[PDB]
Protein backbone atom coordinates (compact mmCIF):
# COMPACT_ATOMS: atom_id res chain seq x y z
CA UNK A 1 0.00 0.00 0.00
CA UNK A 2 1.14 3.61 -0.53
CA UNK A 3 2.13 5.95 2.30
CA UNK A 4 -0.38 8.23 4.06
CA UNK A 5 -0.09 10.29 7.26
CA UNK B 1 -21.45 10.17 27.05
CA UNK B 2 -19.36 7.97 29.34
CA UNK B 3 -16.62 10.64 29.51
CA UNK B 4 -19.08 13.43 30.43
CA UNK B 5 -18.09 13.39 34.10
CA UNK B 6 -14.29 13.56 33.51
CA UNK B 7 -12.41 16.86 33.38
CA UNK B 8 -11.16 18.01 29.95
CA UNK B 9 -7.55 18.19 31.23
CA UNK B 10 -7.82 14.69 32.73
CA UNK B 11 -9.09 13.29 29.41
CA UNK B 12 -6.10 14.82 27.59
CA UNK B 13 -3.68 13.51 30.23
CA UNK B 14 -5.15 10.01 29.94
CA UNK B 15 -5.07 10.17 26.13
CA UNK B 16 -1.30 10.71 26.40
CA UNK B 17 -0.94 7.78 28.84
CA UNK B 18 -3.01 5.57 26.51
CA UNK B 19 -0.69 6.50 23.63
CA UNK B 20 2.37 5.49 25.70
CA UNK B 21 0.65 2.17 26.53
CA UNK B 22 -0.36 1.62 22.85
CA UNK B 23 -4.04 1.53 23.96
CA UNK B 24 -5.42 3.37 20.90
CA UNK B 25 -9.10 2.50 21.47
CA UNK B 26 -8.86 4.06 24.94
CA UNK B 27 -6.90 7.02 23.48
CA UNK B 28 -9.69 7.63 20.95
CA UNK B 29 -12.43 7.41 23.55
CA UNK B 30 -10.61 9.94 25.78
CA UNK B 31 -10.11 12.32 22.86
CA UNK B 32 -13.78 11.98 21.82
CA UNK B 33 -14.70 12.98 25.37
CA UNK B 34 -12.35 15.96 25.19
CA UNK B 35 -13.85 17.15 21.87
CA UNK B 36 -17.35 16.83 23.32
CA UNK B 37 -16.49 19.39 26.03
CA UNK B 38 -17.17 21.89 23.22
CA UNK B 39 -13.95 23.93 23.38
CA UNK B 40 -11.63 24.25 20.38
CA UNK B 41 -8.52 21.99 20.29
CA UNK B 42 -4.93 23.16 20.39
CA UNK B 43 -2.35 21.92 17.88
CA UNK B 44 -1.18 19.18 20.22
CA UNK B 45 -4.76 18.14 21.02
CA UNK B 46 -5.70 17.95 17.29
CA UNK B 47 -2.68 15.69 16.78
CA UNK B 48 -3.74 13.40 19.66
CA UNK B 49 -7.24 13.10 18.17
CA UNK B 50 -5.83 12.23 14.76
CA UNK B 51 -3.25 9.71 16.06
CA UNK B 52 -5.84 7.85 18.11
CA UNK B 53 -8.41 7.33 15.33
CA UNK B 54 -5.74 6.77 12.62
CA UNK B 55 -4.40 3.83 14.65
CA UNK B 56 -7.86 2.38 15.48
CA UNK B 57 -9.13 2.54 11.87
CA UNK B 58 -5.72 1.45 10.53
CA UNK B 59 -6.03 -1.82 12.42
CA UNK B 60 -9.61 -2.28 11.21
CA UNK B 61 -8.57 -1.66 7.57
CA UNK B 62 -5.75 -4.21 7.84
CA UNK B 63 -8.17 -6.81 9.25
CA UNK B 64 -10.79 -5.99 6.60
CA UNK B 65 -8.22 -6.53 3.81
CA UNK B 66 -7.22 -9.94 5.24
CA UNK B 67 -10.87 -11.03 5.39
CA UNK B 68 -11.79 -9.56 1.99
CA UNK B 69 -8.90 -11.50 0.38
CA UNK B 70 -10.10 -14.77 1.95
CA UNK B 71 -13.65 -13.97 0.74
CA UNK B 72 -12.39 -13.25 -2.81
CA UNK B 73 -10.51 -16.58 -2.87
CA UNK B 74 -13.72 -18.35 -1.70
CA UNK B 75 -15.57 -17.04 -4.79
CA UNK B 76 -13.01 -18.44 -7.29
CA UNK B 77 -13.75 -21.50 -9.48
CA UNK B 78 -12.84 -24.79 -7.76
CA UNK B 79 -13.12 -23.26 -4.27
CA UNK B 80 -15.14 -25.45 -1.88
CA UNK B 81 -18.36 -23.93 -0.44
CA UNK B 82 -17.78 -23.09 3.25
CA UNK B 83 -21.06 -21.31 4.07
CA UNK B 84 -21.83 -17.70 5.05
CA UNK B 85 -19.20 -17.31 7.79
CA UNK B 86 -16.44 -15.52 5.87
CA UNK B 87 -18.91 -12.94 4.48
CA UNK B 88 -20.55 -12.53 7.90
CA UNK B 89 -17.26 -11.89 9.71
CA UNK B 90 -15.98 -9.51 6.96
CA UNK B 91 -19.32 -7.67 7.34
CA UNK B 92 -18.87 -7.52 11.14
CA UNK B 93 -15.44 -5.91 10.82
CA UNK B 94 -16.72 -3.63 8.03
CA UNK B 95 -19.64 -2.41 10.14
CA UNK B 96 -17.32 -1.65 13.07
CA UNK B 97 -14.96 0.26 10.72
CA UNK B 98 -17.84 2.27 9.29
CA UNK B 99 -18.96 3.06 12.85
CA UNK B 100 -15.57 4.48 13.77
CA UNK B 101 -15.47 6.55 10.56
CA UNK B 102 -18.99 7.87 11.28
CA UNK B 103 -17.89 8.77 14.83
CA UNK B 104 -14.90 10.81 13.59
CA UNK B 105 -16.95 12.51 10.87
CA UNK B 106 -19.57 13.32 13.51
CA UNK B 107 -16.99 15.05 15.72
CA UNK B 108 -15.74 17.04 12.71
CA UNK B 109 -19.30 18.08 11.79
CA UNK B 110 -20.41 18.73 15.40
CA UNK B 111 -18.66 21.11 15.69
CA UNK B 112 -14.89 21.13 15.03
CA UNK B 113 -14.80 22.32 11.43
CA UNK B 114 -17.32 25.16 11.78
CA UNK B 115 -15.30 26.73 14.66
CA UNK B 116 -11.90 26.29 12.92
CA UNK B 117 -10.82 29.62 11.44
CA UNK B 118 -7.02 29.46 11.32
CA UNK B 119 -5.54 27.70 8.31
CA UNK B 120 -3.64 25.18 10.41
CA UNK B 121 -6.75 23.96 12.23
CA UNK B 122 -9.20 24.14 9.32
CA UNK B 123 -6.89 22.42 6.79
CA UNK B 124 -6.06 19.69 9.33
CA UNK B 125 -9.76 18.93 10.06
CA UNK B 126 -10.76 19.02 6.37
CA UNK B 127 -7.88 16.59 5.62
CA UNK B 128 -9.28 14.30 8.33
CA UNK B 129 -12.75 14.57 6.77
CA UNK B 130 -11.27 13.50 3.42
CA UNK B 131 -9.38 10.62 5.06
CA UNK B 132 -12.44 9.12 6.87
CA UNK B 133 -14.65 9.43 3.74
CA UNK B 134 -11.76 7.72 1.85
CA UNK B 135 -11.87 4.83 4.38
CA UNK B 136 -15.66 4.61 3.88
CA UNK B 137 -15.04 4.55 0.10
CA UNK B 138 -12.55 1.67 0.42
CA UNK B 139 -15.37 -0.63 1.64
CA UNK B 140 -18.29 0.87 -0.31
CA UNK B 141 -19.92 -1.32 -2.96
CA UNK B 142 -23.46 0.13 -3.20
CA UNK B 143 -25.62 3.01 -4.52
CA UNK B 144 -23.96 5.71 -2.40
CA UNK B 145 -20.37 4.85 -3.42
CA UNK B 146 -20.13 7.75 -5.86
CA UNK B 147 -21.45 10.25 -3.26
CA UNK B 148 -19.00 8.87 -0.63
CA UNK B 149 -16.10 9.31 -3.06
CA UNK B 150 -17.29 12.81 -3.90
CA UNK B 151 -17.50 13.73 -0.19
CA UNK B 152 -13.83 12.71 0.23
CA UNK B 153 -12.84 14.66 -2.89
CA UNK B 154 -14.73 17.81 -1.77
CA UNK B 155 -13.18 17.86 1.68
CA UNK B 156 -9.64 17.31 0.32
CA UNK B 157 -10.21 20.00 -2.34
CA UNK B 158 -11.35 22.64 0.17
CA UNK B 159 -8.32 21.79 2.32
CA UNK B 160 -6.03 22.08 -0.73
CA UNK B 161 -7.45 25.45 -1.75
CA UNK B 162 -6.87 26.93 1.76
CA UNK B 163 -3.42 25.33 2.11
CA UNK B 164 -2.18 26.79 -1.17
CA UNK B 165 -3.38 30.29 -0.23
CA UNK B 166 -2.37 30.34 3.42
CA UNK B 167 0.62 27.99 4.02
CA UNK B 168 4.18 27.73 2.64
CA UNK B 169 4.90 24.76 0.35
CA UNK B 170 7.00 23.10 3.11
CA UNK B 171 4.32 23.29 5.80
CA UNK B 172 3.92 19.72 7.22
CA UNK B 173 0.09 19.95 7.14
CA UNK B 174 0.10 21.11 3.48
CA UNK B 175 2.53 18.24 2.69
CA UNK B 176 0.55 15.56 4.50
CA UNK B 177 -2.72 16.70 2.90
CA UNK B 178 -1.14 16.53 -0.56
CA UNK B 179 0.34 13.07 0.14
CA UNK B 180 -3.07 11.70 1.17
CA UNK B 181 -5.06 13.45 -1.61
CA UNK B 182 -2.58 11.99 -4.12
CA UNK B 183 -3.28 8.51 -2.66
CA UNK B 184 -7.03 9.25 -2.97
CA UNK B 185 -6.53 9.96 -6.68
CA UNK B 186 -4.50 6.75 -7.23
CA UNK B 187 -6.50 4.26 -5.12
CA UNK B 188 -10.06 5.64 -4.98
CA UNK B 189 -10.69 7.95 -7.96
CA UNK B 190 -8.96 5.81 -10.65
CA UNK B 191 -6.78 8.82 -11.52
CA UNK B 192 -3.14 7.64 -11.35
CA UNK B 193 -1.91 10.51 -13.58
CA UNK B 194 -3.43 13.07 -11.22
CA UNK B 195 -1.90 11.25 -8.25
CA UNK B 196 1.57 11.31 -9.81
CA UNK B 197 1.31 14.96 -10.94
CA UNK B 198 0.19 16.07 -7.48
CA UNK B 199 2.96 14.18 -5.68
CA UNK B 200 5.66 15.49 -8.09
CA UNK B 201 4.55 19.12 -8.03
CA UNK B 202 4.17 19.07 -4.22
CA UNK B 203 7.68 17.57 -3.81
CA UNK B 204 9.32 20.01 -6.20
CA UNK B 205 7.67 23.12 -4.71
CA UNK B 206 8.66 22.02 -1.23
CA UNK B 207 12.26 21.43 -2.36
CA UNK B 208 12.45 25.01 -3.60
CA UNK B 209 11.28 26.40 -0.21
CA UNK B 210 13.59 24.36 2.08
CA UNK B 211 16.22 27.16 2.03
CA UNK B 212 13.89 29.34 4.20
CA UNK B 213 13.77 26.84 7.09
CA UNK B 214 15.53 26.17 10.37
CA UNK B 215 17.26 22.82 10.92
CA UNK B 216 14.28 21.47 12.85
CA UNK B 217 11.68 22.62 10.29
CA UNK B 218 13.86 21.16 7.51
CA UNK B 219 13.84 17.79 9.28
CA UNK B 220 10.03 17.88 9.65
CA UNK B 221 9.38 18.81 6.01
CA UNK B 222 11.94 16.42 4.46
CA UNK B 223 10.49 13.46 6.42
CA UNK B 224 7.14 13.87 4.68
CA UNK B 225 8.76 14.74 1.33
CA UNK B 226 10.42 11.32 1.45
CA UNK B 227 6.96 9.71 1.58
CA UNK B 228 5.95 11.59 -1.57
CA UNK B 229 9.14 10.24 -3.24
CA UNK B 230 8.39 6.72 -1.96
CA UNK B 231 4.91 6.79 -3.53
CA UNK B 232 6.30 8.19 -6.80
CA UNK B 233 8.81 5.33 -6.86
CA UNK B 234 6.00 2.81 -6.29
CA UNK B 235 3.91 4.35 -9.10
CA UNK B 236 6.53 4.85 -11.85
CA UNK C 1 -24.61 -14.87 25.77
CA UNK C 2 -24.20 -12.94 22.52
CA UNK C 3 -22.82 -16.04 20.77
CA UNK C 4 -25.73 -18.26 21.91
CA UNK C 5 -27.44 -18.15 18.51
CA UNK C 6 -24.32 -19.05 16.45
CA UNK C 7 -23.47 -22.64 15.52
CA UNK C 8 -20.50 -24.24 17.33
CA UNK C 9 -18.77 -24.98 14.00
CA UNK C 10 -19.32 -21.40 12.81
CA UNK C 11 -17.77 -20.03 16.02
CA UNK C 12 -14.69 -22.20 15.50
CA UNK C 13 -14.44 -21.18 11.84
CA UNK C 14 -14.68 -17.50 12.79
CA UNK C 15 -12.11 -17.94 15.58
CA UNK C 16 -9.66 -19.14 12.92
CA UNK C 17 -10.47 -16.16 10.65
CA UNK C 18 -10.03 -13.78 13.60
CA UNK C 19 -6.60 -15.32 14.28
CA UNK C 20 -5.58 -14.74 10.63
CA UNK C 21 -6.76 -11.11 10.92
CA UNK C 22 -4.96 -10.64 14.30
CA UNK C 23 -8.35 -9.81 15.90
CA UNK C 24 -7.65 -11.58 19.22
CA UNK C 25 -10.54 -10.00 21.18
CA UNK C 26 -12.96 -11.34 18.55
CA UNK C 27 -11.11 -14.70 18.55
CA UNK C 28 -11.56 -14.96 22.33
CA UNK C 29 -15.24 -14.07 22.19
CA UNK C 30 -15.86 -16.72 19.50
CA UNK C 31 -13.99 -19.36 21.52
CA UNK C 32 -15.90 -18.42 24.70
CA UNK C 33 -19.11 -18.98 22.74
CA UNK C 34 -17.83 -22.35 21.52
CA UNK C 35 -16.93 -23.47 25.08
CA UNK C 36 -20.38 -22.41 26.29
CA UNK C 37 -22.02 -24.89 23.89
CA UNK C 38 -21.10 -27.42 26.61
CA UNK C 39 -19.26 -30.00 24.49
CA UNK C 40 -15.64 -30.94 25.21
CA UNK C 41 -12.91 -29.30 23.05
CA UNK C 42 -10.58 -31.10 20.67
CA UNK C 43 -6.82 -30.54 20.75
CA UNK C 44 -7.02 -27.90 18.03
CA UNK C 45 -9.97 -26.17 19.74
CA UNK C 46 -8.13 -26.08 23.13
CA UNK C 47 -5.19 -24.45 21.34
CA UNK C 48 -7.45 -21.80 19.74
CA UNK C 49 -8.95 -20.98 23.15
CA UNK C 50 -5.50 -20.62 24.70
CA UNK C 51 -4.03 -18.53 21.84
CA UNK C 52 -6.92 -16.08 21.90
CA UNK C 53 -6.85 -15.30 25.64
CA UNK C 54 -3.02 -15.43 25.85
CA UNK C 55 -2.85 -12.65 23.24
CA UNK C 56 -5.64 -10.54 24.82
CA UNK C 57 -4.20 -10.72 28.36
CA UNK C 58 -0.63 -10.36 27.02
CA UNK C 59 -1.51 -6.97 25.58
CA UNK C 60 -3.22 -5.95 28.82
CA UNK C 61 -0.17 -7.01 30.89
CA UNK C 62 2.17 -5.01 28.64
CA UNK C 63 -0.05 -1.91 29.01
CA UNK C 64 -0.34 -2.42 32.78
CA UNK C 65 3.47 -2.56 33.11
CA UNK C 66 3.88 0.70 31.15
CA UNK C 67 1.33 2.45 33.38
CA UNK C 68 2.65 0.94 36.63
CA UNK C 69 6.17 2.19 35.77
CA UNK C 70 4.85 5.74 35.17
CA UNK C 71 2.94 5.52 38.48
CA UNK C 72 6.08 4.33 40.34
CA UNK C 73 8.09 7.25 38.90
CA UNK C 74 5.31 9.65 40.04
CA UNK C 75 5.78 8.49 43.65
CA UNK C 76 9.55 9.22 43.72
CA UNK C 77 11.03 12.20 45.62
CA UNK C 78 11.15 15.38 43.51
CA UNK C 79 8.35 14.17 41.20
CA UNK C 80 5.70 16.86 40.61
CA UNK C 81 2.13 16.06 41.78
CA UNK C 82 -0.05 15.39 38.71
CA UNK C 83 -3.31 14.30 40.40
CA UNK C 84 -5.17 10.97 40.44
CA UNK C 85 -5.16 10.30 36.67
CA UNK C 86 -2.20 7.91 36.40
CA UNK C 87 -3.55 5.74 39.26
CA UNK C 88 -7.08 5.88 37.83
CA UNK C 89 -6.01 4.77 34.34
CA UNK C 90 -3.70 2.01 35.71
CA UNK C 91 -6.71 0.85 37.77
CA UNK C 92 -8.93 0.88 34.66
CA UNK C 93 -6.52 -1.35 32.73
CA UNK C 94 -6.02 -3.54 35.82
CA UNK C 95 -9.76 -4.06 36.27
CA UNK C 96 -10.17 -5.02 32.61
CA UNK C 97 -7.25 -7.49 32.92
CA UNK C 98 -8.75 -9.03 36.04
CA UNK C 99 -12.07 -9.35 34.18
CA UNK C 100 -10.49 -11.31 31.35
CA UNK C 101 -8.66 -13.57 33.82
CA UNK C 102 -11.93 -14.18 35.71
CA UNK C 103 -13.65 -15.01 32.40
CA UNK C 104 -11.04 -17.65 31.49
CA UNK C 105 -11.03 -19.13 34.99
CA UNK C 106 -14.83 -19.25 34.82
CA UNK C 107 -14.74 -21.27 31.59
CA UNK C 108 -12.21 -23.66 33.14
CA UNK C 109 -14.37 -24.10 36.26
CA UNK C 110 -17.69 -24.27 34.36
CA UNK C 111 -17.05 -26.91 33.15
CA UNK C 112 -13.88 -27.66 31.13
CA UNK C 113 -11.64 -29.10 33.84
CA UNK C 114 -14.22 -31.40 35.46
CA UNK C 115 -14.96 -33.11 32.08
CA UNK C 116 -11.26 -33.42 31.08
CA UNK C 117 -10.10 -36.99 31.71
CA UNK C 118 -7.24 -37.53 29.27
CA UNK C 119 -3.84 -36.29 30.40
CA UNK C 120 -3.40 -34.02 27.39
CA UNK C 121 -6.64 -32.13 28.02
CA UNK C 122 -6.51 -32.06 31.82
CA UNK C 123 -2.85 -30.98 32.05
CA UNK C 124 -3.43 -28.27 29.42
CA UNK C 125 -6.46 -26.80 31.28
CA UNK C 126 -4.75 -26.96 34.69
CA UNK C 127 -1.72 -25.16 33.18
CA UNK C 128 -4.11 -22.47 31.92
CA UNK C 129 -5.64 -22.21 35.40
CA UNK C 130 -2.15 -21.67 36.84
CA UNK C 131 -1.34 -19.08 34.17
CA UNK C 132 -4.48 -16.92 34.75
CA UNK C 133 -4.07 -17.04 38.56
CA UNK C 134 -0.41 -16.02 37.93
CA UNK C 135 -1.63 -12.99 35.92
CA UNK C 136 -4.01 -12.11 38.79
CA UNK C 137 -1.04 -12.44 41.19
CA UNK C 138 1.08 -10.05 39.10
CA UNK C 139 -1.35 -7.18 39.89
CA UNK C 140 -2.45 -8.26 43.39
CA UNK C 141 -1.47 -6.00 46.29
CA UNK C 142 -4.15 -6.79 48.92
CA UNK C 143 -5.36 -9.31 51.54
CA UNK C 144 -6.06 -12.11 49.05
CA UNK C 145 -2.62 -12.00 47.37
CA UNK C 146 -1.37 -15.06 49.23
CA UNK C 147 -4.51 -17.08 48.34
CA UNK C 148 -4.22 -15.99 44.66
CA UNK C 149 -0.58 -17.13 44.58
CA UNK C 150 -1.54 -20.41 46.24
CA UNK C 151 -4.31 -21.01 43.69
CA UNK C 152 -1.75 -20.64 40.86
CA UNK C 153 0.69 -22.96 42.67
CA UNK C 154 -2.00 -25.62 43.31
CA UNK C 155 -3.18 -25.71 39.71
CA UNK C 156 0.38 -25.92 38.34
CA UNK C 157 1.24 -28.64 40.89
CA UNK C 158 -1.73 -30.85 39.96
CA UNK C 159 -0.80 -30.41 36.29
CA UNK C 160 2.83 -31.33 37.06
CA UNK C 161 1.86 -34.45 39.00
CA UNK C 162 -0.32 -35.76 36.11
CA UNK C 163 2.24 -34.80 33.44
CA UNK C 164 5.06 -36.69 35.17
CA UNK C 165 2.92 -39.83 35.51
CA UNK C 166 1.22 -39.82 32.12
CA UNK C 167 3.41 -38.01 29.53
CA UNK C 168 6.96 -38.51 28.18
CA UNK C 169 9.55 -35.89 29.19
CA UNK C 170 9.55 -34.45 25.63
CA UNK C 171 5.78 -33.96 25.41
CA UNK C 172 5.21 -30.28 24.37
CA UNK C 173 2.44 -29.81 26.99
CA UNK C 174 4.66 -31.21 29.79
CA UNK C 175 7.48 -28.90 28.57
CA UNK C 176 5.33 -25.77 28.33
CA UNK C 177 3.81 -26.41 31.78
CA UNK C 178 7.29 -26.77 33.30
CA UNK C 179 8.52 -23.61 31.55
CA UNK C 180 5.62 -21.57 32.95
CA UNK C 181 5.70 -23.11 36.47
CA UNK C 182 9.43 -22.31 36.59
CA UNK C 183 8.59 -18.67 35.72
CA UNK C 184 5.95 -18.73 38.49
CA UNK C 185 8.64 -19.77 40.97
CA UNK C 186 11.06 -17.04 39.80
CA UNK C 187 8.67 -14.08 39.38
CA UNK C 188 5.74 -14.78 41.74
CA UNK C 189 6.84 -17.13 44.54
CA UNK C 190 10.27 -15.55 45.25
CA UNK C 191 11.88 -18.96 44.66
CA UNK C 192 14.62 -18.46 42.03
CA UNK C 193 16.47 -21.65 43.08
CA UNK C 194 13.33 -23.72 42.52
CA UNK C 195 12.80 -22.00 39.15
CA UNK C 196 16.35 -22.80 38.02
CA UNK C 197 16.24 -26.42 39.29
CA UNK C 198 12.93 -27.06 37.54
CA UNK C 199 14.09 -25.58 34.22
CA UNK C 200 17.40 -27.53 34.32
CA UNK C 201 15.89 -30.89 35.26
CA UNK C 202 13.10 -30.50 32.68
CA UNK C 203 15.64 -29.64 29.94
CA UNK C 204 17.97 -32.50 30.80
CA UNK C 205 15.22 -35.14 31.01
CA UNK C 206 13.83 -34.01 27.68
CA UNK C 207 17.30 -34.17 26.09
CA UNK C 208 17.60 -37.79 27.14
CA UNK C 209 14.25 -38.71 25.49
CA UNK C 210 14.78 -36.97 22.11
CA UNK C 211 16.20 -40.19 20.60
CA UNK C 212 12.68 -41.76 20.68
CA UNK C 213 11.13 -39.08 18.43
CA UNK C 214 10.35 -38.51 14.78
CA UNK C 215 11.86 -35.50 12.98
CA UNK C 216 8.66 -33.50 13.43
CA UNK C 217 8.26 -34.33 17.14
CA UNK C 218 11.96 -33.50 17.66
CA UNK C 219 11.38 -30.06 16.12
CA UNK C 220 8.35 -29.43 18.38
CA UNK C 221 10.13 -30.48 21.59
CA UNK C 222 13.46 -28.71 20.87
CA UNK C 223 11.65 -25.41 20.16
CA UNK C 224 10.29 -25.32 23.71
CA UNK C 225 13.54 -26.70 25.19
CA UNK C 226 15.29 -23.65 23.76
CA UNK C 227 12.99 -21.42 25.84
CA UNK C 228 14.00 -23.30 29.00
CA UNK C 229 17.67 -22.68 28.02
CA UNK C 230 16.92 -19.00 27.33
CA UNK C 231 15.43 -18.54 30.81
CA UNK C 232 18.35 -20.40 32.42
CA UNK C 233 20.73 -18.06 30.60
CA UNK C 234 18.78 -15.04 31.86
CA UNK C 235 18.84 -16.36 35.45
CA UNK C 236 22.48 -17.53 35.79
CA UNK D 1 10.77 -10.74 30.96
CA UNK D 2 11.28 -14.53 30.85
CA UNK D 3 9.70 -16.80 28.25
CA UNK D 4 6.29 -18.45 28.77
CA UNK D 5 4.00 -20.29 26.34
C1 LIG E 1 -0.06 21.03 15.71
C2 LIG E 1 -0.26 20.50 14.33
O1 LIG E 1 -0.78 21.18 13.46
N1 LIG E 1 0.17 19.26 14.11
C3 LIG E 1 1.13 18.52 14.95
C4 LIG E 1 2.42 18.26 14.12
C5 LIG E 1 2.09 17.61 12.78
C6 LIG E 1 0.97 18.41 12.09
C7 LIG E 1 -0.29 18.53 12.94
C8 LIG E 1 3.32 17.71 11.86
C9 LIG E 1 4.44 16.72 12.17
N2 LIG E 1 3.85 15.39 12.10
C10 LIG E 1 4.24 14.52 11.14
O2 LIG E 1 5.08 14.90 10.32
C11 LIG E 1 3.65 13.10 11.00
N3 LIG E 1 2.18 13.11 11.00
C12 LIG E 1 1.40 13.95 10.24
C13 LIG E 1 1.90 14.91 9.34
C14 LIG E 1 1.02 15.74 8.63
C15 LIG E 1 -0.33 15.63 8.82
CL1 LIG E 1 -1.41 16.71 7.95
C16 LIG E 1 -0.87 14.70 9.70
C17 LIG E 1 0.01 13.87 10.41
C18 LIG E 1 4.14 12.28 12.20
C19 LIG E 1 5.62 11.94 12.12
C20 LIG E 1 6.09 11.12 13.32
O3 LIG E 1 5.87 11.23 10.91
C21 LIG E 1 5.62 12.01 9.75
C22 LIG E 1 5.94 11.15 8.52
C23 LIG E 1 4.15 12.45 9.72
C24 LIG E 1 2.83 15.18 13.14
C25 LIG E 1 1.68 16.15 12.93
C1 LIG F 1 -3.56 -30.24 20.78
C2 LIG F 1 -2.69 -29.78 21.90
O1 LIG F 1 -2.61 -30.41 22.95
N1 LIG F 1 -2.00 -28.65 21.70
C3 LIG F 1 -1.72 -28.05 20.38
C4 LIG F 1 -0.20 -28.09 20.13
C5 LIG F 1 0.58 -27.49 21.30
C6 LIG F 1 0.07 -28.11 22.61
C7 LIG F 1 -1.42 -27.94 22.82
C8 LIG F 1 2.06 -27.87 21.18
C9 LIG F 1 2.85 -27.08 20.13
N2 LIG F 1 2.71 -25.68 20.48
C10 LIG F 1 3.79 -24.97 20.88
O2 LIG F 1 4.87 -25.55 20.95
C11 LIG F 1 3.71 -23.48 21.27
N3 LIG F 1 2.64 -23.22 22.25
C12 LIG F 1 2.43 -23.95 23.39
C13 LIG F 1 3.21 -25.05 23.80
C14 LIG F 1 2.90 -25.75 24.97
C15 LIG F 1 1.81 -25.37 25.71
CL1 LIG F 1 1.41 -26.31 27.15
C16 LIG F 1 1.00 -24.31 25.35
C17 LIG F 1 1.32 -23.61 24.17
C18 LIG F 1 3.42 -22.67 19.99
C19 LIG F 1 4.61 -22.62 19.04
C20 LIG F 1 4.31 -21.81 17.78
O3 LIG F 1 5.73 -22.06 19.72
C21 LIG F 1 6.18 -22.86 20.81
C22 LIG F 1 7.38 -22.16 21.45
C23 LIG F 1 5.05 -23.02 21.84
C24 LIG F 1 1.32 -25.21 20.36
C25 LIG F 1 0.44 -25.97 21.36
MG1 LIG G 1 -14.23 21.37 33.86
MG1 LIG H 1 -21.61 -3.83 4.52
MG1 LIG I 1 -2.71 21.26 -10.31
MG1 LIG J 1 -25.94 -26.70 16.69
MG1 LIG K 1 -7.20 -2.70 41.67
MG1 LIG L 1 11.75 -31.81 41.94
Amino acid sequence: FPATV
Amino acid sequence: GAMGSMERASLIQKAKLAEQAERYEDMAAFMKGAVEKGEELSCEERNLLSVAYKNVVGGQRAAWRVLSSIEQKSNEEGSEEKGPEVREYREKVETELQGVCDTVLGLLDSHLIKEAGDAESRVFYLKMKGDYYRYLAEVATGDDKKRIIDSARSAYQEAMDISKKEMPPTNPIRLGLALNFSVFHYEIANSPEEAISLAKTTFDEAMADLHTLSEDSYKDSTLIMQLLRDNLTLWT
